[PDB]
């Protein structure tokens, strides 16, 4: 807490001492004041700081050479000290134990001042007079890592400002792109394997989506492995609904860049298929449909058999939302074209599941959709539908013999025909 | 073949679409392996386990456990090294739980290994795992450095130390966190001369690291190094590190330091503790963060207790008490809550004169505090202070507060004071309880919270077991018999509860003479709940009562109750009759 | 009262008191017996005078135990649970199983009323189905409870004067006879009298207003007073709407709302309230506070 000195208007003074008044102002606003213990105290000091900040954000892009070599460190320093102050603990959120929407986000106690500072820093980077080569000497990896660490705050607004300034830094500074990507790999690995709690995942996924949209070059191995071991493992987290759209956008972007990466993504999604959670099953079906829309017929054929097997499994679910979303796949004309192409393999899998749940569900809409799908199958092909029907009735009687033979034989060979009459002495308990 | 048939059934299970069957097969693999025998088990384990790796991580977890306990299947140390290759691939996998299950199994089986096999096979395996190009392998290898160290040779020991240093110097933070966590164990295994030579440089780099998590892990691990190092060396070895950790800008590091403050004080040494930890504790107690203040308040007692009694009290009165006083009126719930529970145990530590002079006014403030959490803690721990201060002085100081808190709105507060009442009843005497503490017990009994009523009944039993049966007969029985007239059936149940509870100590004679007719009269109540509870009390007092009264008065009434329309009442009357075997 | 069945129920209740879930076969048997017992009830159930009316628990087990301490135990005090307790709350399965096992024992002492969350679609959309599937690995328990919910009674009458109903009045229903002739054993309609019955709330605007949610229809003070005068009801109690105090006088003492779920959504900080009815049929309130609270999805 320091008493500010009497200062004049920047536009009134000649441009000769405009930068001297500017760096003195950058030093005056460098001082911080309490906002959580006694916000009543130092009101004069607070309003003076706010008036100074308001003049600065205006001064930017409203004068010649507002930002120059001697100004670059002072601007970075004032932004750094205020922003890099240690974040308080999530006392009331209890570490965001409650849902992020249900939990009240901790809005910055000094948001107005912070908002102004974030606005000023963005105006600084965007300004034409800003030079990345001059600033690269001063903005270093420590600045980037501190900014990335700051992404854990609650206020959505400051998170948006962080995302915007990170995008600006990534675009302007070419030399730090690899380091930024590496640090984003780490902030994602740590969240997925160690913490399992975070608030800035959506913004980081948005930043990644712009980087993928800017992957004009053919994907390098680093990008491929990063997609296969960062984005796909992110579906394991229980908070998928928070950042689902961003992850969906990112997955589609990577497949648009390279369709050869389609088969593995599909296997990873099927492996990470949720069994207990329904909302997660819903978003998984949404992701599948979005991907299914852009798949080249060739890549689709490679994984049609397990994808539709999982689809037939999910239809059987008594959940009405899961059932309706799976049955809505018949609306997309492309999926209809894909099945008309591959009916000979596709029908024998979907058909028994659809028949089994034909009358089991309680909801009327589910039954209506199932009958619609049933009529569509016999309409597209009558002979194939009849063949699937006779195979289904044959299986309905053969399942008894199968269950009788498979269960008895497995148990017998498992231990009855081995543990008991082989190496009895070595066998224990 | 004999080896082929179990391998085939497992393949069939792996190819099965149902994952549940595969999980049941891998969970029941132990017996299948018992059948194979030493000759076929090992030939099956290498190729099959590599195949099993390509399955659900849940399946991988199942074999992880199985392998961790399959020392019997391998002939012994001679064939244990065959289990290393599968475990290695199970440890280097992506998923965390299976990796943890694997490394811990590896640590468990590392002991059974022979030193020659350790150097021949285990050391190359750990070298490869530490040299892996992925962070999971490095994190797994972090956990095997300690176990294999004591039996390898000096050159192998130096190589392991160099690999551990390289792992600590890793650029990836996840690897650094695993190394920082295992630093304490590695130092414990390491020799003191080698610790001073290598552990201190690796530790300082981590303490001075920019990342906060590796910093807090380092300050947590510093306890083991402080234990091993001589006290004379700790002044110039870890004291700069402790000062930097205490003065660190990250509040998480300060919180971790505060949480383990007692351990650091114990390890460093009491004399060095007062000289270098008292200003630090005072600064940590007066910190701008709530969590560090809360952690500090928790250790306030332990730190005072472990002080050298030579000047302990002087230290407290001169440095601690001013901080506590400042902290008492702190504008935060958590710090006041933690301090209130911890502060009571400071009474005996402070000289007896100091308590009355300083602790009692702080206690009265914590008692009068609006915060519900602080007062409840004080009353729960109020038991200890009775010994330090003479009862006559103690009662005068706290009874004003006790009689105000007895009618506190929160039931939990009232529940605690009821539990503590027996102690004051015994200490003060029967005359004191009758003169001022009896009305409190009555109002407690007639309270509308059922938990309060049960606590009051238990309290009644606790005071009557020591105050004499005749005293309650001539003083409590007439008072409690009046409550039966209350219009609410719920308050009538309270009368029944206390009649049931005090019958045991009053004995058959008194029960028949005064309260048995009251229960008999109450039995004719219209509410079915009253009839249901009368039957319960009659069953309980039936053994206490004489057989002649049972047959003469209890039997006919129970017979009438069995004829009652309410299935609930009839059933319980029948149960009471069967229990007493009157019919 | 089979001796084996009574001791089995006592054990099941005791196990539940330690926050331990029952086995699937035992749960199904208990649900079957509860359904058999409840099939003999009517749309309205006669209730004795001394009863402790309780608001919607919301399946939060810990606060439910606190309630059982503040009031008497179920065998000791008659309980009227008339609210949602099958979703939007952790350990919901434990809460609903304890309530049902308490209903089958001492059926006369305790009575439970169907709420708006008992609907199959509503139970599933609000986080019950997934949790039950997590705690049991199958949907059989979920289907058994949805059937039990379909067989729950809708509303009950206390001593012929106090009319206790979850939700609010419906334009179609004009007397208790309309509720009686109606069929309680059905899945809740998307739009219909039962839909308005379990979703309506009082409002100050007056007249048959519309609730912000499509399912309910807000009722004015005049309609409530007219229904009370026609049906001879001194007071109507409801639990659907959330109240911070846990109790309020909605229409000048014509209607009262009781909420027995404290610290709702772990952010409201509300204090729960319980209604007390003595032999004189007078009403009292007592307040309490929440008790100190004490694998990947793909993985099997
Ligand atoms: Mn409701
Ligand atoms: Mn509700």
């Amino acid at each position: 807490p320091f008493q500010p000195v009497v200062l004049l208007h920047i536009r009134d003074v000649p441009p000769a001492d405009q930068e001297k008044l500017f760096i003195q102002k950058l030093r005056q606003c460098c001082v911080l004041f309490d906002f959580v213990s006694d916000p009543l105290s130092d009101l004069k000091w607070k309003e003076v700081k706010r008036a100074a900040l308001s003049e600065m954000v205006e001064y930017i892009t409203h004068n010649r050479n507002v930002i120059t070599e001697p100004i670059y460190p002072e601007v970075v320093h004032m932004f750094a000290v205020n922003m890099f102050r240690t974040l308080p603990p999530s006392s009331n959120p209890t570490g965001a134990e409650f849902d992020p929407e249900e939990d009240e986000p901790t809005l910055e106690a000094a948001w107005p001042h912070l908002q102004l500072v974030y606005e000023f820093f963005l105006r600084f980077l965007e300004s034409p007079d800003f030079q990345p080569n001059i600033a690269k000497k001063y903005i270093d990896q420590k600045f980037v890592l501190q900014l990335l660490e700051l992404f854990d705050s609650e206020d959505p607004r400051e998170r948006d400002f962080l995302k915007t300034t990170l995008h600006r830094i990534y675009g302007k500074f070419l030399g730090l792109r690899a380091y930024i990507r590496k640090q984003i790999n780490n902030i994602f690995y740590r969240f997925i394997y160690e913490t399992e709690h975070h608030n800035g995942i959506a913004e980081l996924l948005e930043i990644l989506g712009s980087i993928i949209n800017g992957f004009a070059l053919p994907l390098k191995e680093e990008h491929k492995i990063f997609l296969l071991k960062v984005l796909l493992p992110l579906h394991k987290v229980k908070s998928l609904s928070v950042y689902h759209p961003q992850l969906a956008y990112c997955v589609v972007q990577f497949l648009e860049k390279d369709s050869t990466l389609t088969e593995p993504v599909v296997m990873a999604l099927l492996k990470y298929w949720p069994k207990t959670h329904s909302p997660k099953e819903v978003m998984f079906l949404n992701e599948l449909e979005e991907i299914l829309d852009v798949i080249e017929p060739s890549e689709f054929v490679k994984i049609m058999e397990p994808l539709f097997r999982q689809l037939a499994k999910c239809v059987s679910s008594p959940h009405f939302q899961v059932a309706e979303r799976a049955l809505y796949y018949w609306n997309n004309e492309y999926i209809m074209s894909l099945i008309s192409d591959n009916a000979a393999k596709i029908l024998p899998i979907m058909f028994p599941s659809l028949y089994r749940n034909s009358k089991t569900h309680w909801n009327k809409t589910i039954h209506g959709l199932i009958y619609n799908a049933l009529k569509l199958f016999m309409e597209m092909n009558q002979k194939l539908f009849d063949d699937c029907t006779q195979q289904f009735k044959a299986e309905k009687l053969k399942e008894k013999l199968k269950m009788k033979e498979r269960e008895e034989a497995w148990v017998k060979i498992e231990n009855l025909a081995k543990a008991n009459p082989q190496y009895t002495v070595y066998s224990q308990a | 073949d004999d080896s082929l048939y179990p391998i085939a059934v497992l393949i069939d299970e792996l190819r099965n679409e149902d994952v549940q069957l595969r999980l049941n097969s891998i969970k029941k693999l132990s017996t299948i392996a018992l059948a194979l025998g030493v000759e076929r088990t090992r030939s099956e384990l290498l190729p099959f386990l590599t195949d099993t790796i390509y399955d659900e991580d849940e399946v991988l977890l199942a074999l992880a456990e199985q392998l961790g306990t399959f020392t019997t299947l391998v002939g012994g140390p001679e064939y244990v090294h065959c289990l290393l290759p599968p475990l290695e691939s199970l440890a280097t996998v992506e998923e965390t739980v299976v990796r943890d299950k694997a490394v811990e199994s590896l640590r468990a089986i590392s002991h059974e290994h022979s030193p020659s096999d350790l150097e021949a096979h285990f050391v190359p395996l750990v070298k490869r795992l530490a040299g892996g190009d992925w962070f999971t392998s490095r994190t797994s290898a972090c956990g095997l450095f300690s176990v294999c160290y004591p039996r390898v040779s000096s050159a192998v020991k130096a190589e392991l130390r160099q690999y551990f240093r390289n792992l600590c110097s890793d650029d990836t933070p996840m690897v650094r966190r695993a190394a920082a966590s295992k630093l304490g164990e590695f130092a414990k295994v390491l020799e003191l001369d080698n610790v001073k030579s290598e552990i201190i440089p690796m530790f300082s780099n981590l303490a001075s690291d920019e990342q906060d998590s590796v910093r807090l892990l380092a300050v947590e691990a510093c306890v083991n190094i402080a234990q091993l190092l001589p006290q004379e060396d700790l002044e110039a070895l870890v004291m700069p590190t402790l000062r930097q950790a205490a003065e660190d800008k990250s509040w998480r590091v300060r919180y971790m330091v505060a949480d383990k403050f007692t351990e650091l004080q114990k390890a460093v040494g009491p004399e060095i503790t007062k000289t270098d930890l008292v200003p630090a504790f005072q600064n940590l107690m007066k910190d701008c963060e709530a969590e560090v203040r809360a952690a500090a308040s928790h250790k306030v007692k332990e730190f005072c207790e472990n002080l050298s009694a030579d000047c302990r009290e002087n230290v407290i009165m001169s440095q601690i008490l001013p901080c506590i006083k400042e902290l008492v009126s702190d504008a935060n719930q958590h710090v006041k809550s933690a301090l209130a529970s911890v502060i009571m145990g400071l009474s005996p530590i402070l000289g007896k004169d100091n308590t009355i002079e300083h602790l009692l006014p702080l206690f009265l403030a914590q008692l009068k505090d609006e915060c519900p959490e602080v007062r409840l803690n004080i009353i729960s721990n109020l038991d200890c202070v009775n010994e330090v201060i003479g009862i006559r002085q103690l009662s005068q100081s706290l009874l004003p507060a006790i009689v105000e808190l007895a009618e506190d709105a929160k039931w939990r507060v009232r529940l605690a004071i009821i539990e503590y009442m027996p102690l004051l009843a015994g200490q003060l005497g029967v005359e004191f309880f009758d003169e001022k503490l009896n009305s409190l017990c009555m109002a407690w009994l007639v309270d509308h919270v059922y938990a309060i009523r049960e606590a009051a009944t238990s309290n009644l039993k606790k005071l009557v077991e020591k105050f004499g049966k005749e005293w309650a007969h001539a003083t409590i029985i007439p008072k409690v018999l009046a409550m039966s007239g209350d219009p609410n059936y719920l308050h009538r149940m309270t009368t029944l509860f206390c009649i049931n509870v005090l019958s045991e100590v009053c004995g058959q004679d008194i029960t028949t003479k005064h309260m048995l007719p009251t229960v008999l009269r109450m039995a004719g109540d219209p509410v079915a709940n009253v009839r249901f509870n009368v039957a319960k009390s009659l069953q309980k007092i039936g053994p206490i009562l004489d057989n002649s009264t049972l047959q003469s008065e209890v039997k006919p009434i129970l017979e009438k109750l069995t004829q009652d329309q309410d299935v609930d009442v009839k059933y319980f009357a029948q149960e009471a009759l069967t229990v007493l075997s009157l019919a | 009262d089979e001796k084996v069945f009574t001791k089995e129920l006592d054990q099941w209740i005791e196990q539940l008191n330690e926050c331990k879930q029952l086995s699937e076969s035992q749960v199904k048997s208990l649900c079957e017996k509860a359904k058999e017992i409840l099939t003999k009830e009517s749309n309205v159930q006669e209730v004795r005078c001394p009863v402790t009316v309780c608001g919607d628990v919301h399946g939060q087990f810990h606060d439910l135990m606190e309630l059982f301490r503040i009031g008497g135990k179920s065998p000791d005090t008659n309980y009227l649970f008339m609210g949602d307790y099958v979703d939007r709350g952790y350990y919901s399965v434990e809460t609903v199983t304890l309530l049902v096992a308490l209903k089958v024992r001492y059926r006369e002492r305790i009575t439970i009323l169907r709420g708006n969350h008992e609907s199959r679609q509503i139970t599933q959309v609000y986080g019950f189905y997934d949790e039950c599937l997590r705690k049991y690995g199958n949907a059989n328990v979920w289907k058994y409870f949805t059937d039990l919910f379909d067989y729950l009674p809708l509303t009950a009458l206390v001593d012929g004067q106090i009319f206790c109903l979850h939700g609010g009045l419906s334009p179609s229903i004009d007397t208790l006879d309309h509720i009686r002739a109606l069929d309680r054993l059905q899945e809740v309609p998307h739009e219909g009298p039962m839909c308005d019955l379990l979703w309506s709330d009082p409002d100050d605007r007056g007249g048959w207003g519309i609730s912000p949610r499509g399912a309910g229809y807000t009722f004015g003070q005049d309609i409530s007073e007219t229904f009370n005068h026609a049906n001879g009801l001194t007071l109507v109690s409801r639990a659907h709407q959330l109240v911070m105090e846990g109790y309020n006088w909605c229409h000048d003492r014509n209607v009262v709302t009781i909420f027995s779920a404290p610290n709702y959504c772990y952010r409201c900080g509300n204090q729960a309230a319980i209604m007390e009815l003595d032999d004189t049929l007078k009403y009292s309130f007592l307040q309490f506070d929440p008790a100190p609270r004490r694998t990947p999805d793909y993985f099997l």
